[PDB]
C-alpha cells in the first residue's frame, strides 16, 4: 500500500525527529508509463 | 490426545464438537507446540461462539504462548471487536505484554482498528505503556499517519 511506502524511514535527525518518504515525495498508485491514453467516442477508455 | 482434538475443533470453528468434547472432560487449557490454547485459536480465526463456550468452562483468559501473546493480543490485532469485549468482560488483562513489551492497544492501534482501540481504553488500557523500543500507541498512529486514531489517543 501507499500508506506503508509513505512511512519508510530515510533517516533519524540529531534532535530525534524522523524523515519519512512521504516527507520528500508524494506516494500514489499510478501507471508504469503515462504515454498511451485511449478514448472511445470521446469517453475515457482502455483496451487490448 | 483429547485436549489435542479440542485444539483442532476450536480452530476449525466446529461449535458442536467443542461442546461435545467438553462434556467428556477435555482440557480447556491444552497447549499446542507454540503454546496456543483453544482460546488463542478461537480469538485468532474469529470464532465468537467458541470463545464464549470455552470461557464458560473456565478457560484461562490470560493464557500466554511461548512468546507471551494472549488471546486478547490476537483478537485486538485481527480486528475481532465482539471477541475483545467478551474476553475483557471475562477479566482479560487489557495491559498484558508479550516478550517484546507489545500490548493489545499497540496491535489494535498499528492495524488501525478504531472501534477496538476505544473499547481497550474504556476497560483501562495504559496509553503511555511502551514496547522494548519505547513506542506508545500514539507514536504508532503518528508513524502510520492515522489522524482519526491520533486524536482519540491525544
Amino acid at each position: 500500500s501507499t500508506e506503508e511506502f509513505g512511512k519508510i524511514l530515510l533517516k533519524v535527525n540529531q534532535d530525534g525527529s524522523r524523515v519519512l518518504l512521504r516527507d520528500v515525495a508524494k506516494i500514489e498508485l499510478g501507471g508504469e508509463n503515462y504515454d498511451i491514453i485511449a478514448e472511445f467516442n470521446g469517453q475515457p477508455a482502455s483496451g487490448l | 490426545d483429547l485436549g489435542k482434538k479440542l485444539l483442532e475443533a476450536a480452530r476449525a470453528g466446529r461449535d458442536d464438537e467443542v461442546r461435545i468434547l467438553m462434556a467428556n472432560g477435555a482440557d480447556v487449557n491444552a497447549a499446542d507446540v507454540v503454546g496456543w490454547t483453544p482460546l488463542h485459536l478461537a480469538a485468532y480465526w474469529g470464532h465468537l461462539e467458541i470463545v464464549e463456550v470455552l470461557l464458560k468452562n473456565g478457560a484461562d483468559v490470560n493464557a500466554y504462548d511461548t512468546l507471551g501473546s494472549t488471546p486478547l493480543h490476537l483478537a485486538a490485532h485481527f480486528g475481532h471487536l465482539e471477541i475483545v469485549e467478551v474476553l475483557l468482560k471475562n477479566g482479560a488483562d487489557v495491559n498484558a505484554k508479550d516478550d517484546n513489551g507489545i500490548t493489545p492497544l499497540h496491535l489494535a492501534a498499528n492495524r488501525g482498528h478504531l472501534e477496538i482501540v476505544e473499547v481497550l481504553l474504556k476497560y483501562g488500557a495504559d496509553v503511555n505503556a511502551q514496547d522494548k523500543f519505547g513506542k506508545t500507541a500514539f507514536d504508532i498512529s503518528i508513524n502510520n499517519g492515522n489522524e482519526d486514531l491520533a486524536e482519540i489517543l491525544q
